């Protein structure tokens, strides 16, 4: 099989400038018919890849002309002569010379900005839940950058680590900020042994923490 | 006006039979050489099977881990390439995507929008939705409401926010899974100016159920 590489497992850059991604492969990629089979293709969150570049440096149609292909035998590059917000996603390189025909791990644009506070929003569990047995918890960190974030869950003051569910969005391709949600699973007996949740969240924005909170019995 | 389109995927047996279906429209299908290829956590993208074209006597290729557990062909005649896959493990699981080079040296130049295929021996089961409104009174200039999908099996389960007029402020997370099975939740963030004067619906949809819930998110 050939091994296709690309190191970098992210790539920072700033909406304006130049940026290149690299990828090697095992083997040279030149044919005996004097074509060299590496393409290039872009995966946007929540989408299905897309060519960008067939055979080290044609441009498919409809690709935008910022996106440029060189190199030969076993190194290429993409590069972006303006990068733009838009352009988050996950890129690969591709071998399409031997069977199987295989991928590179893929490399991710961040795009980098400001920084912004989570906006956090706590809710208590709705009433259709409780009569249903279940207590829900649920804790929204909005739109912050940068993507590193930490939450911790406080019962009466106590901390709590299971029963917590974390998901993540990818980074948003118009304010290239980040969310998340956090989700304390309880019963409806748990839930009413306690009355005060918190939600606390530590950003690089805040050197405290950034704290949520109500109290059951209102 | 080119494109592939998918269908067959969904929830299968460990140790089952499924068979995936790519209908081509817009570009010359009869000359194309077609492909599937699959993602799934771990291995990201790989390349699984594809059959040539009549010219190149419709000779087939496939990976190693899916030889002879999956046959794919093609009909000519209905612009369609099939994936049969049998006894199904769970690294089969992942989104196939039927992709395909229309003439020599095109690359993949046309992909699907991909299909996700679960094996698994757990059951399907419909979403229990649950509106999650703001305790306190807005303000201040922006409000944030939200919606609880849980339960469900297997994925996936499609939310929007006034059947699609919202979409801006909204921000749908990946669902996590535990022994409640799938639990998912959306936020939507609008003015203060537009709820609860104005009527704020989450709506739910999963397919594999045929289960379908609009749930208005009310001041509590
Ligand atoms: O995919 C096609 O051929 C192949 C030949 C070899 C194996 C992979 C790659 N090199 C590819 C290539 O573009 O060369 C093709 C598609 C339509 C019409 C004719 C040929």
């Amino acid at each position: 099989d050939i091994v296709m590489t690309q190191a970098a497992p992210s790539v920072p850059v700033t909406p304006g400038e130049s940026v290149s991604i690299s990828c090697r492969s095992s083997k040279s990629l030149l044919h005996s018919n004097g074509y060299t089979y590496l393409h290039w293709f872009l995966q946007r969150p929540g989408q299905s890849p897309q060519l960008l570049i067939y055979r080290v440096s044609n441009l498919a149609s409809g690709v935008p002309d910022r996106f440029s292909g060189s190199g030969s035998g076993t190194a290429f590059t993409l590069r972006f002569s303006r990068v733009e917000a838009e352009d988050v996603g996950v890129y690969y390189c591709m071998q399409h010379l031997e069977y199987p025909f295989t991928f590179g791990s893929g490399t991710k644009l961040e795009i980098k900005r400001a920084d912004a506070a989570p906006t956090v929003s706590i809710f208590p569990p709705s009433s259709e839940q409780l009569t249903s047995g279940g207590a829900s918890v649920v804790c929204f960190l909005n739109n912050f950058y940068p993507q590193d974030i930490t939450v911790s869950w406080k019962i009466d003051g106590a901390e709590r680590s299971s029963g917590v569910l974390n998901s993540w969005t990818d980074q948003d391709s118009s304010d290239s900020t980040y969310s998340m949600s956090s989700t304390l699973t309880l019963t409806k007996d748990e839930y009413e042994r306690h009355s005060s949740y918190t939600c606390e969240a530590t950003h690089k924005t805040s050197t405290s923490p950034i704290t949520k909170s109500f109290n059951r019995g209102e | 006006e080119v494109t592939l389109q998918e269908s067959g995927g969904g929830l299968v047996q460990p140790g089952g039979s499924m068979k995936l279906s790519c209908a081509a429209s817009g570009f010359t299908f009869s000359d194309a050489w077609v492909d599937w290829v699959r993602q799934s956590p771990g291995k990201g993208l790989e390349w699984v099977a594809e059959i040539r074209n009549k010219a190149n006597n419709h000779a087939t290729k496939y990976t190693e881990s899916v030889k002879g557990r999956f046959t794919i062909s093609r009909d000519d005649s209905k612009s369609s390439v099939y994936l049969q896959m049998n006894s199904l493990r769970a690294e089969d699981t992942g989104i196939y995507y039927c992709t395909s080079v229309p003439q020599l040296g095109r690359g993949f130049a046309y992909w699907g929008q991909g299909t996700l295929v679960t094996v698994s021996a757990a059951s399907t089961t419909p979403p229990s939705v649950y509106p999650l409104a703001p305790g306190s009174g807005g303000a201040g200039s922006m409000v944030t409401l939200g919606c609880l999908v849980k339960g469900y099996f297997p994925e996936p389960v499609t939310v929007t926010w006034n059947s699609g007029a919202l979409s801006s402020g909204v921000h749908t997370f990946p669902a996590v899974l535990q022994s409640d099975l799938y639990t998912l939740s959306s936020s939507v963030t609008v003015p203060s100016s537009t709820w609860p004067s104005q009527t704020v619906t989450c709506n739910v949809a999963h397919p594999a159920s045929s289960t379908q819930v609009d749930k208005k998110i009310v001041p509590k």
